[PDB]
């Protein structure tokens, strides 16, 4: 549980800030900045597409994968000249689900 | 196995053993050093210009010939007679692999 | 005779190769990299010590009197300072592998002694 | 009573002849037999025992 | 490492092979297309391509 | 074929105290197993059963 | 096996070796180098140029002969590249594309001497002084191995090793 | 067989953290930093490492290693999963606060007497009460985590009954009991 627990709270942050920012050029050019992870309680979406809280003896019983999705804040930023920059913060970029731990901090 | 008497007196097997067992001089070696000794008349080793001056004080070999590169190797009592070995036979061996 | 030592060069200190003066019959320590040349004091150039008789006595440090995982007696004082207590225990370079020998070291503070019986 | 008392001797006396090997190998007074380095006769010894 | 080279002058690939006269010290490389030839003095620890190296070396320090 | 290594140094284990050659510390097990082994004697000898 | 502190990137090893006048000579497998290098020369492309400002990482107490006249035949062995830039030189001679220009080998050894080579002491520049004296303390526990002053590593020993759990693994 | 292993039942594995609270303590401790040290100084001195970084240099480790214990004992900047060995016959002292060490709760023992009296025995008792828990006994100094490379250091009583004076001592300088 600590293990899974360490993981989540300090791990996944650290590998989201220690890759490298990512350029781009054709002249214009950008980069992106990964900055900020969120991750919800697990939660399920069903074929409506509506999210519901998803226990873990559901999950057993219909052959689900009992996880949490992650997010990240990113900002963009659009370089060319004369520092005619502008940034655009796409807040909570939905990146992923990540299978959790039972009975860990993030279990339901 | 042995024949004879070698195979009675502890002595004679062990002296078959020496003749077996396969002794080179870094097993009766203790330590060894090179020396600037240029002038054997002289030597910079202080402890052995007693014995080394009667080699020289004869004609057998000369002194314009000598390296002034000394070789001292110090064996030790114990493996030498342990092996029933003389520096007679030791010099004996070195001249015979480097004439 | 002892080891023989590293011996380094005054104007650029890299180390000193033995040479003799030829034409003269002395013993130089010149050295490769500048025209630094020196008269040795010691005539040896190798000492080869194939027997490795080495005393643990220069190896051992005071310090080991602090270690609460070995051994302490009363039955041995320390000669340099009379103190009843002293650790020991065996050698720990190998090579010298057959010796049990024990070493002890006072555990007076500040009396470093290390002694063999 | 008397086999465990047996016992208990027996091997109280066998612990007081390793303390007495350990202590001539501590004083060097422990000689080694042939073919064997004074830790290996030692291990016979204390083995033996 | 590797042993052949790409002549500085002539652009043909694994054209060049150095030969290390290690008795006079000194190591040669030859293009066997155009037979230009380079000569450096070489060390017991110096290889085919430290004398590559040089060669290169020698060349940019005679375009200036 | 030889008497319990000195796994930790000159130690067999944190319990005893260092370059003890004598035969508890080696792994000589005074009990039967009707008196029970003490716990170093119980250690050495999951360390011989294996 | 090295590895820095936030794990950036994977561990990556240094090996210094002691090989097999004859004498015993001492190497350094580098990561990103196809060949084994003196560690004397590692040394001056650190930028520590004389042999006693060498000897100095590599032998903390001059009145011990005996260890002397082991690192001596290393010394003998590298006493042909004195300058630093040789060093990188020779350095970046081996693991570079032959082709590429003094610079840029000179810059390629730089960047393996700091960001490849033991990259837990730094990988940032300045770090020198610190990468010197960490290799220099892998010489010198090879030395007192050799010597048989210190016991060698034993590889069970659970004190040298570590369990990778749930988190680290995922 | 012996491949596959399983955790003994007080055995803890630490989770790591970082060494940024043991670095900043040691250079406000007189901890020399290896870029302003003079070589001559390190023969006599203590190699000191954190995470197997060669940090500085110290002069008097036995003061130091009292402090580093005190530290961890009082639940202070340095946490109870840190690993503190010093090797006093190689002159180094080895800090560590990586993840992956297993380690496992041990007693203190202070001049053959344990830390632990009957005050906290009487406080366990009623735990479901007084909310007095094994974190604060950790905290009170009685019980300390040590590692598989910091018991290669320790002196360990098997029982209380192991203090005791006895006939002829086996040992008088116990660091640590089991539970
Ligand atoms: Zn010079
Ligand atoms: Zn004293
Ligand atoms: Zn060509």
């Amino acid at each position: 549980l600590d293990s899974f627990d360490e993981f989540i709270q300090m791990s996944v942050q650290r590998i989201v800030e220690d890759a490298p920012p990512i350029d781009l050029q054709a002249p214009p050019r950008y980069l992106l900045k990964f900055e900020q992870i969120y991750l919800s309680k697990p939660t399920h979406w069903e074929r409506d597409g509506a999210p519901s809280p998803m226990m873990p003896n559901e999950a057993r019983l219909r052959n689900l994968t009992y996880s949490a999705p992650l997010y990240v804040d990113i900002t963009k930023t659009v370089i060319k000249e004369g520092e005619e920059q502008l940034q655009t913060q796409h807040q909570k970029t939905f990146i992923g689900k990540i299978p959790i731990m039972l009975r860990s901090t993030y279990c339901l | 196995f042995l024949l004879g008497q070698s195979a009675r007196d502890a002595e004679r097997a062990k002296d078959i053993l020496c003749r077996l067992e396969h002794t080179t001089l870094r097993k009766v070696t203790a330590n060894t050093a090179i020396y600037y000794d240029p002038n054997p008349q002289s030597t910079v080793v202080a402890e052995d210009q007693e014995w080394v001056n009667v080699y020289y004080e004869m004609p057998d070999f000369d002194v314009a010939r000598i390296s002034p590169w000394l070789l001292r190797v110090e064996l030790d009592r114990k493996h030498m007679t342990d092996r029933k070995l003389t520096m007679e036979q030791i010099a004996e061996k070195i001249n015979a692999g480097f004439g | 005779p002892g080891f023989v030592g590293i011996r380094f060069c005054q104007e650029c200190n890299n180390m000193l190769y033995p040479k003799e003066d030829k034409e003269n019959r002395i013993l130089l320590y010149a050295c490769r990299n500048c025209d630094y040349q020196q008269e040795a004091d010691n005539s040896c150039i190798y000492v080869n010590k194939i027997t490795h008789e080495v005393d643990e006595l220069t190896q051992i440090i005071a310090d080991v009197s602090q270690d609460p995982t070995l051994p302490r007696t009363e039955d041995h004082p320390c000669q340099k300072c009379g103190h009843k207590e002293a650790v020991f225990f065996q050698s720990h370079s190998a090579r010298a592998e057959d010796a049990m020998r024990l070493y002890y070291v006072c555990t007076a503070p500040h009396c470093g002694h290390r002694w063999t019986e | 009573s008397k086999t465990y008392q047996d016992i208990q001797n027996t091997i109280k006396k066998a612990k007081q002849d390793v303390i007495e090997v350990i202590e001539k190998a501590h004083n060097n007074e422990l000689e080694p037999t042939p073919g064997n380095t004074l830790r290996q006769t030692f291990e016979n010894q204390v083995n033996r025992i | 490492l590797e042993t052949q080279f790409t002549c500085p002058f002539c652009n043909h690939e694994k054209s060049c092979d150095v030969k290390m006269d290690r008795a006079r010290n000194t190591g040669v490389i030859s293009c066997t297309v155009c037979l230009e030839e380079f000569q450096t003095p070489i060390t017991y620890l110096s290889e085919p391509v430290d004398v590559y190296s040089d060669w290169i070396d020698a060349c940019e320090a005679a375009n200036q | 074929g030889k008497r319990i290594p000195f796994g930790f140094k000159h130690r067999t284990l944190p319990h005893f105290i260092k370059d003890d050659y004598g035969p508890e510390s080696r792994g000589f097990v005074e009990n039967s197993y009707l008196a029970g082994l003490t716990p170093t004697e119980f250690f050495f000898h999951a360390m011989g059963g294996r | 096996r090295s590895c820095l502190e936030n794990s950036s990137r994977p561990t990556s090893t240094i090996w210094v070796s002691m090989l097999a006048a004859i004498g015993q000579r001492i190497v350094a497998t580098l990561p990103y180098i196809k060949q084994e290098v003196p560690i004397i020369i590692v040394f001056r492309a650190l930028g520590f140029v004389s042999d006693r400002d060498i000897l100095e990482h590599i032998i903390y107490d001059f009145e011990d002969p005996e260890m002397m006249e082991m690192v001596k035949p290393s010394l003998d062995e590298a006493f042909v590249i004195q300058e630093q830039n040789v060093a990188l030189n020779f350095i970046g001679s081996r693991g570079a594309k032959p082709g590429v220009t003094k610079e840029k080998r000179i810059k390629y050894a730089k960047e393996v001497l700091q960001k490849e080579m033991l990259p837990h002491v730094g990988v940032s520049d300045f770090c020198e002084t610190k990468k010197a004296y960490f290799l220099g303390y892998m010489v010198h526990r090879l030395l007192l191995a050799a010597l048989g002053r210190r016991e060698l590593d034993d590889r069970d020993h659970y004190g040298n090793k570590r369990l990778d759990l749930a988190g680290p693994l995922l | 067989v012996g491949l596959v292993k399983n955790l003994a039942l007080m055995a803890y594995i630490s989770v790591g953290s970082q060494p940024s609270p043991i670095l900043e303590f040691l250079e406000e401790w007189s901890m020399e930093n290896l870029e302003e040290i003079s070589p001559a100084a390190i023969a006599d001195a203590t190699k000191i490492f954190v995470n197997g970084c060669w940090v500085g240099i110290h002069k008097d480790p036995e003061q130091l290693m009292n402090t580093l214990r005190k530290l961890r004992r009082q639940m202070d900047i340095i946490v109870s999963e840190v690993s503190m060995i010093r090797d006093i016959r190689e002159r180094e002292i080895r800090i560590y606060t990586d993840a992956g060490r297993i380690c496992r709760p041990l007693l203190i023992v202070e001049k053959q007497k344990l830390l632990l009296k009957k005050r906290h025995i009487d406080q366990l008792k009623e735990r479901e009460y007084n909310n007095y828990s094994w974190q604060d006994l950790v905290a009170s100094g009685v019980v300390e985590y040590i590692d598989t490379l910091e018991e290669e250091t320790v002196m360990l009583a098997m029982t209380p009954d192991d203090l005791q004076e006895k006939e002829v001592a086996y040992c008088s300088t116990y660091t640590h009991c089991e539970i």
